[PDB]
RNA sequence: GCGCAAGACGGACCAGAGCGAAAGCAUUUGCCAAGAAUGUUUUCAUUAAUCAAGAACGAAAGUCGGAGGUUCGAAGACGAUCAGAUACCGUCGUAGUUCCGACCAUAAACGAUGCCGACCGGCGAUGCGGCGGCGUUAUUCCCAUGACCCGCCGGGCAGCUUCCGGGAAACCAAAGUCUUUGGGUUCCGGGGGGAGUAUGGUUGCAAAGCUGAAACUUAAAGGAAUUUGGCGAAGGGCACCACC
């Protein structure tokens, strides 16, 4: 790898539909605090809401669908 | 096992004198060693550069091919090789419910430069036209193609490469084709899409320094 | 491998041919003429499973490695030359071109003109497969 | 029984047309029978266009588009969710689905 | 059985009976 | 990335558009012959329609003799898949695929709908030729030609609607003008199998093509449409006797 990626803390703005085979995960529109202009979509697993901060280990991936 | 990029030299390329932006970029080649020389390795190199990066304020969907032929020390001197249009513009011009016209010649300049030209013409819908198709008959297409062929022929046999490249920087041939073909069937998108080069004469240095100053 | 040129005033250009089929992606960087090359890592180089060699992850890692090598040698500005498998097979680019381009732009370089150079045939030979196609 | 006024194609006074090849498949389908789809797309999506624009030499640069024509066989088009079956009284609708978005 | 392969088997029986008839002359 | 060589093909433009008796036909230019429709106050004057015998053309595959063989690819050689897989899938690959010269006359050769002629509703477009009319353009004036616009006429590929009418219905402006049954003419079918089979003749180098039965056996085989049901069919929702 030879890459120590810095961790990113990001805050959600809205909750999209629940993807997955059995609906275990959901899609959110999440935005960063260090740059409050960049907004990406992520697939998050677990009970989420509007306002919780997610710890992203990488910030350069875009959300895949259920398959 | 050794780094092969430690024995490279960064050269520079220069456009010929009819272009505004003289400096294009940097290309690199290995150092001279024995029989092979860095002068020969920069010989057959063709550069695909856009017109917007070689001129100041013109169309961005035009590209010119430049090939090096001699080097004078950290400066590669180029010459005109070919012309082509960008793929997105050529694909966006071609649309359904219109017919497109192709013509080509094998016209030769006043020196030993044999060129092959290509162009294109698409039919124009009128402003108050209610009809959808607006096609062209075969005899009108033949007359328009002959008109295009003679306009291609008339602008090249009395010129050499310099002022015909100066004419190829705008679409003056395209405007002349569109103006001349208005009495046959009105066209609206006429661009010289491809210029090739078949035959090249013996290499003369004097014309190269006259083409660079 | 050093160069005494200016860096603040202008930038050094190269071109990058991104070839992306449905089973492998290529990130190939040459000079302006294209004869001399700089670096290449394929999408099968990063992931060790040959199932998802055309994955966005492997294209992202390959583009990041290519950008790191290009910053190591000293290429800052880059012209994108996009190509699919072409021919008579298909013309849609594979599933790593956009991810590789976004990873290459996000790495901290400058992007010039994006060009599609996939080979478009003018009625070439017969496509591989029968008259009924590949039934499966 | 006869299902359609035409024969699933657009041949009326010809008798023979040139065949084309499917893109998802390799079946030899006639040109006027195959479901054609001219799709236009940008090189980047709506998420990466900002990342391309912030890392561009030219300010106010127009992103190019990608032009490709797709030829589909009937089973390939119905299995890729391009066209589906509909009612007997709704089969004679000629207009495409609306271009709202 | 579809008519195509029954016609093919019928033609093979034609070939066998024709060969047997012409070799039993 | 720069060049060389070989063969095949003519994308996008390309359409419920055109031509041809059908099979079929898509780069540019040149040569030769042919054809439909439109226009005609031209010419002959019944020369016409359909067709046993006979005759030309005729997809792909197949045969014989040459040149050439890029790609694809029957037979074949393997690798997976599977209980088996001499199948689907993947890598090679012979005849063939291409051209010339000579053969067969076969397709779901389908509009599954013979040809000529007459009559019976409406509408909007389309390709050709001719005619008329306000305006715009090939830069400002006039005329003619091209390009638009509004209409008429004839032929042609077609479309929408219809208590015309028909039909078992699907549907058809013909599949209508049919018990109120007769415009002219050629071919062809009498329940389902045996069977396009036996034999005879005939054509072909061959593969095969045309003509074409009977014994025996059977009470059904089929066409259109409605309801249920089940789809490894599609579109919406639900269930901890389903899942996460």
């Amino acid at each position: 790898t030879s890459r120590v990626q810095p961790i990113k803390l990001a805050r959600v703005t809205k909750v999209l539909g629940r993807t997955g085979s059995q609906g275990q995960c959901t899609q959110v529109r999440v935005e960063f605090m260090d740059d409050t202009s960049r907004s990406i979509i992520r697939n998050v697993k677990g009970p989420v809401r509007e306002g919780d901060v997610l710890t992203l280990l990488e910030s350069e991936r875009e959300a895949r669908r259920l398959r | 096992v050794v780094d092969p990029f430690s024995k490279k030299d960064w050269y520079d390329v220069k456009a010929p004198a009819m272009f505004n932006i003289r400096n294009i970029g940097k290309t690199l080649v290995t150092r001279t060693q024995g029989t092979k020389i860095a002068s020969d390795g920069l010989k057959g190199r063709v550069f695909e550069v856009s017109l917007a990066d070689l001129q100041n304020d013109e169309v961005a969907f035009r590209k010119f091919k430049l090939i090096t032929e001699d080097v004078q020390g950290k400066n590669c001197l180029t010459n005109f090789h070919g012309m082509d249009l960008t793929r997105d513009k050529m694909c966006s011009m071609v649309k359904k419910w219109q017919t497109m016209i192709e013509a080509h010649v094998d016209v030769k300049t006043t020196d030993g430069y044999l060129l092959r030209l290509f162009c294109v013409g698409f039919t124009k819908k009128r402003n108050n036209q209610i009809r959808k198709t607006s096609y062209a008959q075969h005899q009108q297409v033949r007359q328009i193609r002959k008109k295009m062929m003679e306009i291609m022929t008339r602008e090249v046999q009395t010129n050499d490469l310099k002022e015909v490249v100066n004419k190829l920087i705008p679409d003056s041939i395209g405007k002349d084709i569109e103006k001349a073909c208005q009495s046959i069937y009105p066209l609206h998108d006429v661009f010289v899409r491809k210029v090739k080069m078949l035959k090249k004469p013996k290499f003369e240095l004097g014309k190269l320094m006259e083409l660079h100053g | 491998s050093l160069g005494p040129q200016v860096a603040e005033g202008e930038n050094v250009f190269g071109v990058c041919h991104i070839f992306a089929s449905f089973n492998d992606t290529f990130v190939h960087v040459t000079d302006l003429s294209g004869k001399e090359t700089i670096c290449r890592v394929t999408g099968g180089m990063k992931v060790k499973a040959d199932r998802d060699e055309s994955s966005p992850y492997a294209a992202m890692l390959a583009a990041q490695d290519v950008a790191q090598r290009c910053k190591e040698l000293g290429i800052t500005a880059l012209h994108i030359k996009l190509r699919a498998t072409g021919g008579n097979r298909t013309k849609t680019p594979g599933p790593g071109a956009q991810s590789a381009l976004r990873a290459l732009a996000r790495s901290g370089m400058k992007i010039g003109r994006i060009e599609d150079v996939t080979p478009i045939p003018s009625d070439s030979t017969r496509r591989k497969g029968g008259r009924r196609g590949r039934r499966l | 029984t006869k299902k359609r006024r035409n024969n699933g194609r657009a041949k009326k006074g010809r008798g023979h047309v040139q065949p084309i090849r499917c893109t998802n498949c390799a079946r030899c389908v006639p040109k006027d029978k195959a479901i054609k789809k001219f799709v236009i797309r940008n090189i980047v999506e709506a998420a990466a266009v900002r990342d391309i624009s912030e890392a561009s030499v030219f300010d106010a640069y127009v992103l190019p588009k990608l032009y490709v024509k797709l030829h589909y066989c009937v089973s390939c088009a119905i299995h890729s969710k391009v066209v589906r079956n509909r009612s007997r009284e709704a089969r004679k609708d000629r207009t495409p689905p609306p271009r709202f978005r | 059985m579809r008519a195509k392969w029954r016609k093919k088997r019928m033609r093979r029986l034609k070939r066998k009976r024709r060969k047997m008839r012409q070799r039993s002359k």
